[PDB]
């Protein structure tokens, strides 16, 4: 898509603690956010 | 013209100079806030670091001061 200025296309909500959960995330919540997507060509990814 | 040759009685020493890091020291004091991580997230637009060490629930404190820093469980 493609954004105009000064015109925004309104969204819904997803109704869980807003877009950053104030309360907490667990940790299928947070795997998501830690393997976010990347380009992997110019991404190195290392574990310990 | 020239008669003699003649050398002089009084032998120098050349002092050798050389400057080497032989002290280590460091003055370590600051005033800062040092944090327990379980997840840190820097997001500034050219580069994206992601380090994650696991746990059943995390928390999240966000930093927009400088560029976009995601903390996981403080």
């Amino acid at each position: 898509a493609r954004r105009k200025w000064g015109q925004k296309t309104w969204s819904p909500t997803a109704t869980n603690g807003g877009a950053a959960p104030a309360n907490g995330v667990s940790a299928q919540e947070a795997l998501q956010i830690a393997y976010r997507p990347m380009p992997p060509s110019q991404t190195v990814e290392y574990e310990e | 013209m020239f008669l003699i040759h003649f050398v002089h009685y009084k032998t120098i020493l050349q002092k050798y100079t050389f400057k080497f890091k032989h002290i280590f020291l460091s003055i370590d004091k600051y005033n800062s806030l040092f944090f327990n991580i379980s997840g840190i997230l820097i997001w500034l637009n050219i580069i994206h670091i992601n380090i994650i060490l696991i746990k059943y629930s995390f928390f999240i404190l966000i930093n927009n001061f400088e560029y976009l820093i995601i903390l996981i469980s403080t």
